[PDB]
């Protein structure tokens, strides 16, 4: 069973990747 | 620049729905990470290393 | 599960389960970085006290 | 005198037996006292006023 | 119920329920915390 993790975009906790257009899945987000 | 101490003390927690079975594992994980220095290392990386 | 900088409050705890705080925080004072101010007109008296 | 900042982050908690009925009310009581400033008032009373 | 300055640790939490921290702390450094009347003659030796 996959687990869904909810999250707000806040830096440096969770920020959009600079090259998220060439990435898919959980690789789009980086941060704390 | 940040000056002075903390006026108050709050905390950030990993939330979990009431009655869920994951609540106790995640609580144990947070304490384990803190004592192992993982949380301090993560704080240093995204605040000062970057 | 919500892994985020969510502040632990009494009202939230009545509805969800919060883990132990993985990072503590508080209210702090933020001021501009002090740069070298322009010297005063009568600044030649600075070396000795009034 | 105390100098510098805290190296790590710890916390003092009220301990209750596993499965005790006083777990949740004490958990909400501690949060209540923190938000209303009783905990901050108590610390300042026994650390600075005294 | 234990109401005492009891540190929240991993080994303790598995055996007893721990409420939210009523005090936040950490490791701190402890260190130890007037000119003479005729101190204007300090630059040169006696």
């Amino acid at each position: 069973k996959t687990v869904v993790v909810t999250t707000i975009l806040e830096s440096p906790y969770v920020m959009m990747k600079k090259n998220h257009e060439m990435l898919e899945g959980n690789e789009r987000y980086e941060g704390y | 620049m940040k000056v002075g101490g903390n006026l108050d003390s709050k905390g950030y927690d990993i939330a979990t729905p009431k009655g869920s079975s994951l609540g106790t594992p995640v609580n144990l994980a947070v304490l384990k990470l803190s004592e192992q220095g993982v949380l301090d290392k993560l704080k240093n990386k995204w605040w000062y290393d970057k | 599960i919500a892994i985020a900088p969510l502040t632990i409050t009494l009202v939230r705890e009545e509805v969800i389960d919060f883990s132990k705080p993985f990072m503590s925080l508080g209210i702090s004072i933020m001021i501009k970085k002090p740069q070298k101010s322009k010297p005063g007109v009568f600044s030649f008296l600075d070396p000795l006290a009034y």
